[PDB]
C-alpha cells in the first residue's frame, strides 16, 4: 500500500480520529502529550467526509491533536494530515 | 522542494545558494525591526528608503550569474 | 490502461469496452470517445489520474465544445446511483469547464437549469450546496442578461411549485452575481401589472435571497425593503403573506443591525394586525416577532405594548402553524431590553399559562421543545420563582409526559438561573413534587434524574431536611427488581453526593456505601459502572478513616473487577482504585497494590484513552504510596521475562515510577540492566530510556549526563536496532530539555549520532534524522550548519546528496536564525557575495 | 559562579514602526493602536486637554510586522489585525470593561520567524471589512474571508491561496471598490527571467508590475485579474476612496513622480513632486514619500504625504464623471520624519517619528485659504524641470504634546555624576540634528535632555572632572564648514542670471538658516561625512567645548588616558576614518586626533594626528601605553611627542575589530563577525599572543567583562550572551574555546551593556539598553529555591498565557540560539493580568495564593 499526507493548506476544519487511535499523534503516532488541535483542509472534510477520521477514514470519536514533539519541531505547519492512499479512488473504502 | 525557496540539491551551485540567503538576509532585515534601525543609522537614510533601496537589491543581490 | 468499471458505469462507458481504433470513426465519434476516457478517469481514477484528467478537460474544454461535454456530463450527475463524492467530483469539473467556456454556454444554460433544479430541493444539505454552486458558476459564465432571459417565462406560471423552483434559483444567481446587479429586475418585477403571480415570485426572490445570504444582505436591506414593501398592501392574499415572510426573512438575516432599514414596515405591519386573519395573520405576527429584536428599547416597550393586545387574542388559536407563530414572538419579546419584567407578569404570564401550559401539548415533540424553550427564557428574565410555582403543583400530575415537560423546565430554569428566588412554600413543593415524580417513573426518565440533581445542587443546605425522605426513595429505588433503575439511583448519588456531604449527613451517606458494596458485583455491566462511580463520589467526598465499608474490605473487592471487558466498568473500577491509593493507602498491604499493579498492567494498552489517562493516574498513585524499588525490581524482572508485546506497558510502567518518584530512584537500576550481554534485554533498556525521556521532557535535565556513556556505547555498536534505538533515545532527550542547559551532554551525543548518518538501512537513518532535527532544536541551528558546511560542497555525489538533506531539514526548520549563522564568502571578479549591511559599526 | 539570570524590562521601548487610528473603544472617541516592536499599544488622545494618555501596554513576545484596523458592515468598533513572525493571522478587540485585548481569531498556516516566503509582512483589508489578505515578501499571499453570526461575533474562513513563484511584493493595499467583489492591489515584480540570464539584460529589462487580486465571494476564489507594467518603481500604495465616497483607483508613490492608476478605461495620471526651493543636498539624490494618511469626511476627501526631508503635502483630486482630471499638491507643513501619521478626527494630527520624540499637533486651518502655490498634475513641465516651493514654520499646525522617546540608543553609561547616593544614567541616543543626550533618575524613570550636532557614537567620563567627552558622527552629512560653502557657491550662481533683484534674494537665502532640528538637516552626498568633537558638563548640560573635523572625516572611538611616559596629565584620543563608502565597503585611511585636556576638564588642545593603514575602530587605555583596533590589526600604541609609535601588533584577528577591552594583562577583542578573542600580553618580549576563542559566531556590537573569566556581549539580532573561560586556563597555551553559559534573546538589538547597582545597597546586576529605545536588567538568583519557584511561573505561564500574537515563548526567547538559564520576568509579572480562574489554579499548583506570588513579584521589583 503507498499512503501519504495531504499537505494542503488546511482551514478552520477540525481534525478527528476514530476509536481505534484515540489520543494519538497523526504524524510520528506517539500517545504522549497531546499540544496543538488538528486541522484539516476542506477538501478532506467536505460532505460524507465531515467528522471523519483522518489516519483510516471511520466514524470519529475524538478530538484528533498533534504532540508536543511535534508542535516544538512546527510540524504542525506542514499542512493537511490526512492520509491518503495513491492507489485508491474516491468511492474505494 | 518547490514549496521551500532555499532548500538545495546535489546540483545546488554556489552563486544560488548565496543568492538565496542574501534575499533571506535581505526579507529578513525587512523584518526585525532593530536591524533596520542599525542600517538606517548607520547609512543615514530615512526608513522608507531604506527599505525601497533593500527591495530594490532583491532582484539580483549577487549580479548575474 | 483503464480503471474499474461498476456495474452501473456501463451505460455511461460502454464504447470504451471494445478497443476500436481512430480514423477509423466519425471525428465526432472521437471527440466523445475523449470526453469519456476522460470522465471516466475522472469518476474513478486515483488521485493522480484525477489531476491529470482534470488539467487535460480544462486545458480542452474550448476545443472540446458545451455540446458534447455537456451531453456526456449531465447523464452521469443525474444517475440514480451515483455516489456523492462522484457527485461532488462532477460539480468540480463543471466549474472548471464553465469557467474556461464562457459564454459558449449561452445557448445550453435552459438545458442545464432543467437538470441542476431538483438538486435544491433535495433532502441531502451537500447536494443543495453542489446545486447552488453549479448555478452560481453558470451565472458567472452565461451572464446576468442570459439568466434573465433564460429563467423570466417561468415566473408567471400557474403550478406554485415552478415558482418557488425559479425564486430560489434566482436567489441562488443573485448570492453569485451580488445583489446590485438583480436590483433592477426585481424593483420592475415585484410591481408587475400583467398578473400577481410575478409578484409572488419577485417576493419570494428576496426571502430566498435574506435565507441564502444572512448577514450579508445588511448593504443593501434599505434597497430590498424598499422593493418589496409595496406588496404589503396588495389586493392578493397570499402575495402579502408572503411579503411578511420575506420582511421576517430580511428581519432574522439581519439581526441585530439595521432598524431603520424597516421604518416604511412599522405601521404597515402594526395596522394589518388589526386588518387580516388567518394566515396572513401569522405572517405579519412572524415579521413582528423578528423585527422587534432590533428596536430601541423604549420603541421596543412601545411597539410591543401595541402588538401584545392581537397576541394575547391569537394565544387561543385554533391553527397550530398559529400557535407556533405567536409561541416564538412571545418568546422573542419576552427576550429584548425594554420588555419591563414586571409587565410580562402582569399581561402576558397569565394567559400564557392559561392556554399555552396544556397537557395536549406535552405530546407533540416539536410544541413540547418550543414551549419548554420559551417558558424559560419567559424565566430568564421575570424571575425563577415568578415561572417556577405556576407549575410546580403540575409534577404529581397523572400524564407522564406533562411530568417530564414541567420537570424539564424546572430542570432549566434552576441550572440557569438557581434557588435565591424560592422560598420556604416553594422549596417544599419542588421536593414534593420531584419526590412523587420519581417514585412514579414508568420507564428511565434521564430528564428526571438530571431535574433531581440540578434541584439538589441549586438547594445546596436547604435540602438537608429532606435528606433522609431522598436517601429512603434512593434506597427503595436501589432494592428494585429493575437494573436499569439501580443504575438512575446510583446515578443521582453520584449527582447529589457532594450535597449530602455540604450537609453534613454522614451516616446516611454511608449506608448509601454500604449498599453499593452489597450490590457490587452486578453482572449487568454499565449498573455495575454506575454503582462504581457512585461508590467513588461518595469515597472521594467522604473521610477515608470514617468511611464504611472499611477500604480494608473495599479494595480487596475491586481487584478482581479490573478483569471485566466492558469499558464503563474498567474506566470507573480504575477511578476508585485511583481515589483510594491518594487518600487511603494506609489501610492496604503492600501486596494488595503489587497485586492491582499487576493486574493494571493491561489496561495501559486499552483503546480508550479516558482508560489509558485513568491507569496512568492511578499508577502514579499507586507509585507514590509504596514507593520506586519493590515495583521497579518487579518490572525490571518482567521487561526481561515476558514478549515485547506486553513489554510496552512494563516501559510505560517504568516511566511512571519515574517521573512519579524521580528518575534517580529508577535510572541507576535500568542502566544496571544493560550488562547482561543479551541482545534482546539491552534493546529493550533502550527502548525504556527513550519512551523515559519522553515522557519526563523537561524533567530529565538532571540526568542526561548520567545515560551519555551507555548511548554512547550504543551509538557506535554494531547492532542497528541499537543504533536505532539510541538515536530515538537522543532525539527525545533533546526534545525534552530544550532550552535548559543541557547543550554539553547534547553536543556530546552529537558527535556519537553523526557517524550514523551515511546508514543505507531506511529504519535506523529514520531515528538518526530525528535525532538531527531534535538536537537542532535543543542545540541550535548554528551547530548544524557549523557540521553541515563541511559537507555541502564536496566532489562526492552521495556526501553531497546527504549533507543537502540534512542542510533541507536545517532550513524548513530555522529559516531565520541561519541568516545571523552563515559564514563569510569573499567577492569575486564577477559577483558580490558579502553582505556589507551586517559589516556596518556604530 | 552558576548563572541563572532573571529578565525584567524597567523602561518598555518607545519607539514606533506601525501606528492606525479608529474607534477601537466601540465609542465615538478615536484611539490609536501602535506597535513597539515586539510591544502593542492602546494610547487616547484627550482633545479636550490635547494630551496623550496610554491605556493599554502589552508584550507580545514576538515581532510585529504589519498592523491594520477594520470595521464589518454596521458595526461600531474597529478590530485589530496583526501580522507577527508566528506564521499565524491575529484578529483582537479590545475590551474596555477588563481593559485588555481580547484575542477574536487567530489562524495558523506558516513556520514562525521572519521569514521570506512566510506571509506576515504585508496586511491589506477590504474596506468593507468582508475579507482581509496577508502577503509575505515572495510569491505566498493568503486571504481570509470575514463575516458575523447570530451574536454579530466575527468568524473568520479557511484560507485561500494566492501564491506566484518568483515574485517579489512591494506593497499591498485593499482597494474600495464599494460593494462589489473585494480587490487589493499589489506592487510585485518577477525575478524568473533575471536568475537565467548570466548577461545582467533581464535585470536591467524586468520591471515593476502593479497586478490586482480579485477576490469572487460568488465563485469563493481569488483570480489575478490585472497587471500593467510601471513605467518607474513605486515605493508603496495609496488607498483612495471608491464606491460613493471616491473614485476608487490607486495612488503610486515612486522616485520624484506620483502617479494615480486605474483598471478600465481610466487613463494614468502622474505628478512630479516638489522639490525644496534653493535645496541644498545633492542634486542627483532623488525624492520619495516615507509615509501617508488619509481623512475622509462626509463632504470631501484629502491625503497626507510625508517626504524624505519631512514635508507634509495635502493632496486632493479633481473628479469629473467619476473620472479624475488631476492630483492637486499643496505644501501643508513640516514635521519630523514618520513613520505612521494618524489624522483624527476632532481636529488633530499624531506623528509618530521613526526616531526620537513623537508628537500630537492641532489642525487649526486646512491651507485652502492661503496664498501658497498649489501644484497640479495639468501643469506643463520640462522632462527634467520640477515644481519649487518655499519651506515655513507651522502654519497650519500647533503642537499640543509631545512624547518622549529615548531611541535610537547608541550608548549608555550608568555612574553618579551628580553626586547623589543613586547613579544616573547617561544616554547618548538620537539620530542626525535631533540627537540628545539624556540624564535618567528613577526614585518609571525621569529624563532631562540636551540637544546634541550629529548622532553620538561612543563617549566617556572624565574621572578627574566627571565631565563627558562625546564623538558625533554622522554618514552623507554636511560640516558647517562645507555647509557654508555650499550656500556660498550657490549665492554665487544664483547672480548669474533683475540683476538687482537676483542679490537681494541670494543675500536673503544667505541670512535665512533654516534650523535642521525641525526641518532636517540637508545630507547629501553618498561618500561624504561629518564628525564633531564635544565636551560637556553632565549637570548643567553646558557645552564646555567643540571641536569640528574635516568634510571626509568620521570619528569612530574615543577615549581619555593618562600615560605613564608623561605624568598625570590627560589625553584624549579620537580614532577617525577618512573617506569611509560602506557597502561596499571601501576605505582610504585612518588618523588618530590626540588632544591635551586642560583646566580640569574643561577645553582641549590639539596636539597631533596620527595617521594609519585602515579605520581605527577601538581605542582601551593599557596601564601606561594605550590599545588601537586598526582594521583586522591590535596594537599597542605608546605616547610619542611627535606622533603614536607602535611597540607591538598582533594580525590574526580574522575580520574588523568592533570593540576592544582590556582587564588587567588580558585585552578582549570584539570581531565584527566572529565573537569574543582573547589576548594576553606579557610586559617582557613585547608581543600580544591569542589563547582563546569561541565555537559561536556572533555580530557583536557591545561588551562588557563581568570578571577575570567571564564576558557578557550583545548581538547585532537581539541576543544576549555569557561565555566564560574552562576552568584551569593558563595564557601561555595556543588554543582554547570558550564555554557559552548564558544565552538569550530580547527582541532588540542591545548596543550597551553595564555590570551595576542602581539602588545603593541591592543586588549587583546587569542593565541593558537597546537601539529600540528600551532599558532592561538581568539579576542573578541567590537561592536554588526561587530559581526552581520562577521556573515553573515561566513553565506554566508559557501555556496558561500564552504569547498574544501566536508566537510560542520558548520559541521566540530562542531566536537565534536556545535559551540558557534565563527566565523571562516579563512574562511572569503578566501573572497579575490573567483572570481570577487561572491564577488561582496556577497558585494552587505552587502551593500558595495568587496574592503572595504577586508579592514575591513585586519583591523582585523592588530589590533591583
Ligand atoms: C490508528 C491505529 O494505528 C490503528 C490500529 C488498528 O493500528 C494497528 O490500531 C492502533 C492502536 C494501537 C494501540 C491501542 C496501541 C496500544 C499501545 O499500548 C502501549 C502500552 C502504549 N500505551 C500508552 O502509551 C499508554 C498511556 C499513555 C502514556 O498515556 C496516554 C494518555 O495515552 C502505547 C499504545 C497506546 C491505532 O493507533
Ligand atoms: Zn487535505
Ligand atoms: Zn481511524
Ligand atoms: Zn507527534
Amino acid at each position: 500500500p503507498d499512503l501519504i499526507f495531504c499537505r494542503k493548506q488546511a482551514g478552520v476544519a477540525i481534525g478527528r480520529l476514530c476509536e481505534k487511535c484515540d489520543g494519538k499523534c497523526v504524524i510520528c503516532d506517539s500517545y504522549v502529550r497531546p499540544c496543538t488541535l488538528v486541522r484539516i483542509c476542506d477538501e478532506c472534510n467536505y460532505g460524507s467526509y465531515q467528522g471523519r477520521c483522518v489516519i483510516c477514514g471511520g466514524p470519529g470519536v475524538s478530538d484528533a491533536y498533534y504532540c508536543k514533539e511535534c508542535t516544538i519541531q512546527e510540524k504542525d505547519r506542514d499542512g493537511c494530515p490526512k492520509i491518503v492512499n495513491l492507489g485508491s479512488s474516491k468511492t474505494d473504502l | 522542494q518547490s514549496k521551500y525557496i532555499g532548500t538545495g540539491h546535489a546540483d545546488t551551485t554556489k552563486w544560488e545558494w548565496l543568492v538565496n540567503q542574501h534575499r533571506d538576509s535581505y526579507c529578513s532585515y525587512m523584518g526585525h525591526f532593530d536591524l533596520l534601525n542599525y542600517f538606517a543609522i548607520a547609512e543615514n537614510e530615512s526608513k522608507a528608503r531604506v527599505r525601497f533601496n533593500l527591495m530594490e537589491k532583491m532582484l539580483q543581490p549577487c549580479g548575474p550569474p | 490502461n483503464l480503471p474499474f468499471l461498476k456495474p452501473d458505469d456501463i451505460q455511461y462507458f460502454d464504447k470504451l469496452l471494445v478497443d476500436v481504433d481512430e480514423s477509423t470513426l466519425s471525428p465526432e465519434e472521437q471527440k466523445e470517445r475523449k470526453i469519456m476516457k476522460l470522465l471516466l478517469k475522472i469518476k474513478n481514477g486515483t488521485p493522480p489520474m484525477r489531476k491529470a484528467a482534470l488539467r487535460q478537460i480544462t486545458d480542452k474544454a474550448r476545443e472540446f465544445g458545451a455540446g458534447p461535454l455537456f451531453n456526456q456530463i449531465l447523464p452521469l450527475l443525474m444517475s440514480p446511483t451515483l455516489e456523492d463524492q462522484e457527485r461532488h467530483l462532477l460539480v468540480k469539473v463543471i466549474d472548471r469547464i464553465l469557467y474556461k467556456l464562457d459564454d459558449l454556454v449561452r445557448p445550453y444554460v435552459h438545458k442545464i437549469l432543467v437538470v441542476i433544479e431538483p438538486l435544491l430541493i433535495d433532502e441531502d444539505y451537500y447536494a443543495r450546496v453542489e446545486g447552488r454552486e453549479i448555478i452560481s458558476n453558470l451565472a458567472k459564465a452565461a451572464g446576468l442578461a442570459t439568466m434573465i432571459s433564460t429563467m423570466r417565462p417561468d415566473i408567471d406560471n400557474m403550478d406554485e411549485y415552478v415558482r418557488n423552483t425559479t425564486a430560489r434559483a434566482f436567489a441562488v444567481v443573485a448570492s453569485a452575481l451580488g445583489i446590485p446587479s438583480l436590483l433592477p429586475f426585481l424593483k420592475a418585477v415585484c410591481k408587475s401589472k400583467k398578473s400577481w403571480q410575478a409578484r409572488h415570485t419577485g417576493i419570494k426572490i428576496v426571502q430566498q435571497i435574506a435565507i441564502l445570504m444572512g448577514c450579508a444582505i445588511l448593504p443593501h436591506l434599505r434597497s430590498l425593503v424598499e422593493i418589496i414593501e409595496h406588496g404589503l398592501v396588495d389586493e392578493q392574499q397570499k402575495v402579502r403573506t408572503i411579503s411578511a415572510l420575506a420582511i421576517a426573512a430580511l428581519a432574522e438575516a439581519a439581526t441585530p443591525y439595521g432598524i431603520e432599514s424597516f421604518d416604511s414596515v412599522l405601521k404597515p405591519l402594526w395596522k394589518g394586525i388589526r386588518q387580516h386573519r388567518g394566515k396572513g395573520l401569522a405572517a405579519f405576527l412572524k415579521a413582528i416577532g423578528y423585527l422587534i429584536p432590533l428596536m430601541d428599547a423604549e420603541y421596543a416597550n412601545y411597539y410591543t405594548r401595541e402588538v401584545m393586545l392581537i397576541l394575547i387574542r391569537e394565544f387561543q388559536s385554533p391553527d397550530e402553524e398559529m400557535k407556533k407563530i405567536v409561541l416564538k414572538v412571545v418568546k422573542q419579546c419576552c427576550g429584548t431590553d425594554g420588555v419591563e419584567a414586571n409587565y410580562i407578569k402582569t399581561e402576558i404570564l397569565p394567559p400564557f399559562f392559561k392556554h399555552f401550559w396544556q397537557h395536549r401539548m406535552a405530546l407533540d415533540r416539536r410544541n413540547y421543545r418550543q414551549l419548554v424553550d420559551t417558558t424559560v427564557e419567559l424565566a430568564n428574565k421575570v424571575g425563577a420563582a415568578e415561572i417556577i410555582s405556576r407549575i410546580v403543583d403540575d409534577l404529581k400530575d397523572e400524564a407522564e409526559q406533562y411530568r417530564k415537560m414541567v420537570m424539564e423546565t424546572i430542570e432549566k430554569i434552576m441550572g440557569n438561573l438557581g434557588a435565591a428566588d424560592i422560598d420556604h412554600k416553594l422549596e417544599e413543593q419542588l421536593i414534593d413534587g420531584i419526590l412523587y415524580a420519581f417514585q412514579e417513573q414508568t420507564t428511565e426518565d434521564s430528564v428526571m434524574l438530571n431535574g433531581f440533581g440540578t434541584v439538589v445542587n441549586a438547594l445546596g443546605k436547604r435540602v438537608k431536611p429532606y435528606l433522609p425522605q431522598i436517601c429512603g426513595t434512593v434506597l427503595w429505588r436501589l432494592n428494585n427488581k429493575s437494573a436499569k433503575v439501580r443504575q438512575q439511583a446510583a446515578d443521582l448519588i453520584s449527582r447529589t453526593a457532594v450535597v449530602m456531604k455540604t450537609c453534613q449527613e454522614e451516616k446516611l451517606m454511608g449506608h448509601l456505601g454500604v449498599v453499593l458494596y452489597e450490590y457490587l458485583g452486578e453482572e449487568y455491566p454499565e449498573v455495575l459502572g454506575s454503582i462504581l462511580g457512585a461508590l467513588k463520589a461518595i469515597v472521594n467526598v467522604i473521610g477515608m478513616h470514617k468511611m464504611t465499608p472499611p477500604i480494608k474490605d473495599l479494595l480487596p473487592r475491586l481487584t478482581p473487577i479490573l478483569k471485566n471487558r466492558h469499558e464503563k466498568v474498567q474506566e470507573n473500577c480504575i477511578d476508585l482504585v485511583g481515589r483510594i491509593a491518594d487518600r487511603g493507602a494506609e489501610y492496604v498491604s503492600a501486596r494488595e497494590w503489587m497485586r492491582i499493579c499487576f493486574e493494571l498492567l493491561e489496561l495501559l494498552k486499552a483503546h480508550k484513552k479516558a482508560i489509558r489517562r485513568a491507569t496512568v493516574n492511578t499508577f502514579g498513585y499507586i507509585a507514590k504510596a509504596i514507593g520506586p524499588h519493590d515495583v521497579l525490581a518487579t518490572l525490571l524482572n518482567n521487561l526481561k521475562v515476558q514478549e515485547r508485546q506486553n513489554r510496552v506497558c512494563t516501559t510505560v510502567a517504568i516511566a511512571i515510577v519515574a517521573e512519579t518518584c524521580s528518575p534517580f530512584t529508577v535510572l541507576p537500576a535500568l542502566m544496571n540492566e544493560y550488562r547482561v550481554p543479551e541482545l534482546n534485554v539491552q534493546n529493550g533498556v533502550l527502548k525504556s530510556l527513550s519512551f523515559l525521556f519522553e515522557y519526563i521532557g523537561e524533567m530529565g535535565k538532571d540526568y542526561i549526563y548520567a545515560v551519555t556513556p551507555l548511548l554512547e556505547d550504543a551509538l557506535m555498536d554494531r547492532d542497528l536496532v541499537h543504533r536505532q534505538t539510541a538515536s530515538a533515545v537522543v532525539q527525545h532527550m533533546s526534545l525534552g530539555v530544550y532550552g535548559f542547559g543541557c547543550e554539553d551532554s547534547l553536543n556530546h551525543l552529537l558527535n556519537y549520532v553523526w557517524p550514523n548518518v551515511f546508514e543505507t538501512s531506511p529504519h535506523v537513518i529514520q531515528a538518526v534524522m530525528g535525532a538531527l532535527e531534535g538536537l537542532r532544536v535543543a542545540i541550535g541551528p548554528c551547530r548544524m550548519l557549523q557540521y553541515c558546511l563541511q559537507g555541502l560542497f564536496h566532489p562526492a555525489r552521495k556526501v553531497r546528496d546527504v549533507y543537502w538533506k540534512i542542510y533541507n531539514s536545517i532550513y524548513i526548520g530555522s529559516q531565520d536564525a541561519l541568516i545571523a549563522h552563515y559564514p563569510r564568502i569573499y567577492n569575486d571578479d564577477k559577483n558580490t557575495y558579502i553582505r556589507y549591511e551586517l559589516d556596518y559599526i556604530l | 559562579r552558576h548563572m541563572f539570570l532573571y529578565n525584567l524590562t524597567l523602561q518598555r521601548a518607545t519607539g514606533i514602526s506601525f501606528a492606525i487610528h479608529g474607534n477601537f473603544s466601540g465609542t465615538k472617541q478615536q484611539e490609536i493602536v501602535v506597535s513597539r516592536g515586539k510591544i502593542l499599544e492602546l494610547l487616547r488622545p484627550d482633545p479636550n486637554t490635547g494630551k496623550v494618555h496610554t491605556l493599554l501596554t502589552v508584550e507580545v513576545f514576538g515581532v510585529i510586522r504589519s498592523l491594520m484596523a477594520f470595521r464589518l458592515t454596521g458595526g461600531t468598533k474597529d478590530y485589530i489585525v496583526v501580522g507577527s513572525d508566528s506564521g499565524r493571522i491575529v484578529i483582537l478587540e479590545y475590551q474596555p470593561s477588563k481593559n485588555m485585548f481580547e484575542k477574536i481569531h487567530q489562524e495558523t498556516f506558516g513556520k514562525s520567524g521572519c521569514r521570506r516566503i512566510v506571509p506576515g509582512q504585508f496586511l491589506a483589508v477590504d474596506p468593507k471589512g468582508r475579507a482581509v489578505m496577508i502577503s509575505a515578501i515572495e510569491k505566498q499571499k493568503l486571504v481570509y474571508i470575514l463575516n458575523r453570526d447570530a451574536a454579530a461575533r466575527l468568524t473568520i474562513s479557511s484560507p485561500l491561496e494566492a501564491h506566484k513563484a518568483n515574485t517579489l511584493v512591494y506593497h499591498v493595499v485593499g482597494v474600495d471598490v464599494g460593494f462589489e467583489n473585494p480587490m487589493f492591489a499589489c506592487l510585485e515584480m518577477d525575478y524568473e527571467e533575471a536568475d537565467n540570464d548570466p548577461t545582467g539584460e533581464a535585470a536591467a529589462n524586468t520591471q515593476q508590475t502593479l497586478t490586482f487580486y480579485e477576490l469572487d465571494l460568488g465563485l469563493n476564489h481569488v483570480v489575478r485579474k490585472y497587471s500593467e507594467p510601471l513605467e518607474e518603481h513605486g515605493n508603496f500604495l495609496i488607498t483612495v476612496p471608491g464606491g460613493s465616497d471616491g473614485p476608487s483607483g490607486v495612488l503610486i508613490c515612486s522616485e520624484n513622480y506620483i502617479t494615480y492608476k486605474n483598471f478600465g478605461d481610466q487613463p494614468d495620471i502622474r505628478c512630479p513632486i516638489p522639490r525644496r526651493r534653493n535645496d541644498l543636498d545633492d542634486p542627483e539624490r532623488g525624492m520619495i514619500f516615507v509615509c501617508s494618511a488619509t481623512h475622509k469626511t462626509k463632504s470631501m476627501f484629502f491625503f497626507l504625504a510625508q517626504t524624505e526631508q519631512g514635508d507634509i503635502f495635502k493632496i486632493t483630486l479633481e473628479t469629473d464623471e467619476d473620472m479624475v482630471t488631476e492630483i492637486r499638491l499643496k505644501y501643508f507643513d513640516t514635521v519630523p520624519v514618520a513613520a505612521a501619521m494618524c489624522v483624527l478626527k476632532t481636529g488633530f494630527l499624531f506623528v509618530a517619528s521613526e526616531f526620537g520624540n513623537h508628537y500630537l499637533y492641532q489642525i487649526a486651518h486646512l491651507g485652502d485659504d492661503d496664498e501658497e502655490p498649489e501644484f497640479s498634475s495639468a501643469m506643463p513641465l520640462e522632462e527634467g524641470d520640477t515644481f519649487f516651493f518655499q519651506p515655513r514654520p507651522l502654519k497650519n499646525l500647533v503642537l499640543v504634546d509631545e512624547l518622549d522617546s529615548l531611541s535610537p540608543i547608541l550608548f549608555c553609561q550608568i555612574a553618579d555624576l551628580a553626586n547623589e547616593d543613586t547613579p544616573q544614567l547617561y544616554v547618548a541616543c538620537g539620530r542626525g540634528p535631533r540627537s540628545s543626550l539624556r540624564v535618567l533618575r528613577h526614585g518609571v524613570f525621569n529624563q532631562v535632555a540636551f540637544p546634541l550636532q550629529y548622532t553620538p557614537r561612543k563617549f566617556v567620563i572624565h574621572p578627574e572632572s566627571n565631565n563627558l567627552i562625546i564623538i558625533e558622527t554622522d554618514h552623507n552629512a554636511y560640516t558647517e564648514a562645507t555647509k557654508a560653502q555650499r550656500k556660498q557657491q550657490m549665492a554665487e550662481e544664483m547672480v548669474e542670471a533683475e540683476r538687482e533683484l537676483a542679490a537681494e534674494m541670494a543675500a536673503a537665502f544667505l541670512n535665512e538658516n533654516l534650523p535642521e532640528s525641525i526641518f532636517g538637516a540637508p545630507k547629501a552626498g553618498n561618500g561624504q561625512w561629518a564628525s564633531v568633537i564635544r565636551v560637556m558638563n553632565p549637570i548643567q548640560g553646558n557645552t564646555l567645548d567643540l571641536v569640528q573635523l574635516e568634510q571626509n572625516e568620521a570619528a569612530f572611538s574615543v577615549a581619555v588616558c593618562r600615560f605613564s611616559n608623561t605624568g598625570e596629565d590627560w589625553y584624549v584620543l579620537v580614532g577617525v576614518a577618512k573617506d569611509l563608502i560602506l557597502n561596499p565597503r571601501s576605505v582610504a585611511g585612518g588618523f588618530v586626533y590626540t588632544y591635551k585636556l586642560v583646566n580640569n576638564g574643561e577645553k582641549l588642545e590639539f596636539l597631533h594626528k596620527t595617521p594609519v593603514e585602515e579605520v581605527p575602530a577601538a581605542i582601551a587605555p593599557f596601564q601606561g601605553r594605550v590599545l588601537i583596533g586598526v582594521g583586522k590589526l591590535l596594537r599597542v600604541y605608546d605616547l610619542g611627542k611627535k606622533k603614536l609609535l607602535r611597540k607591538c601588533e598582533n594580525k590574526h584577528i580574522a575580520n574588523y575589530i568592533s570593540g576592544i577591552q582590556t582587564i588587567g594583562h588580558r585585552v578582549i577583542v570584539s570581531d565584527v563577525q566572529e565573537s569574543f578573542i582573547w589576548v594576553r600580553y606579557k610586559r617582557n618580549e613585547n608581543q600580544l599572543i591569542i589563547f582563546a576563542d569561541d565555537t559561536y559566531p556572533r555580530w557583536v556590537t557591545t561588551a562588557s567583562l563581568l570578571d577575570y573569566d567571564t564576558v557578557a556581549g550583545a548581538d547585532k539580532f537581539g541576543n544576549i550572551c555569557v561565555v566564560r573561560l574552562p576552568p584551569n586556563t593558563n595564557d601561555e597555551v595556543d588554543s582554547q574555546k570558550a564555554e557559552v553559559i548564558m544565552n538569550y534573546h530580547v527582541g532588540e538589538t542591545v548596543l550597551s551593556l553595564q555590570k551595576t547597582t542602581l539602588i545603593p545597597g541591592g543586588s549587583e546586576s546587569l542593565v541593558y539598553t537597546t537601539l529600540s529605545g528600551g532599558i532592561g536588567i538581568l539579576v542573578p538568583f541567590t537561592s536554588h529555591e526561587d530559581h526552581d519557584f520562577f521556573q515553573h511561573v515561566e513553565m506554566h505561564l508559557r501555556s496558561e498565557h500564552p504569547p498574544l500574537c501566536g508566537r510560542d515563548h520558548l520559541s521566540f526567547r530562542s531566536y537565534y540560539f536556545p535559551v540558557k538559564n534565563v527566565i523571562d520576568g516579563d512574562l511572569c509579572e503578566q501573572f497579575n493580568s490573567m483572570e481570577p480562574n487561572k491564577q488561582k489554579n496556577v497558585s494552587e499548583e505552587l502551593d500558595r495564593t495568587p496574592p503572595e506570588v504577586s508579592k514575591k513579584l513585586e519583591d523582585i521589583r523592588t530589590r533591583y
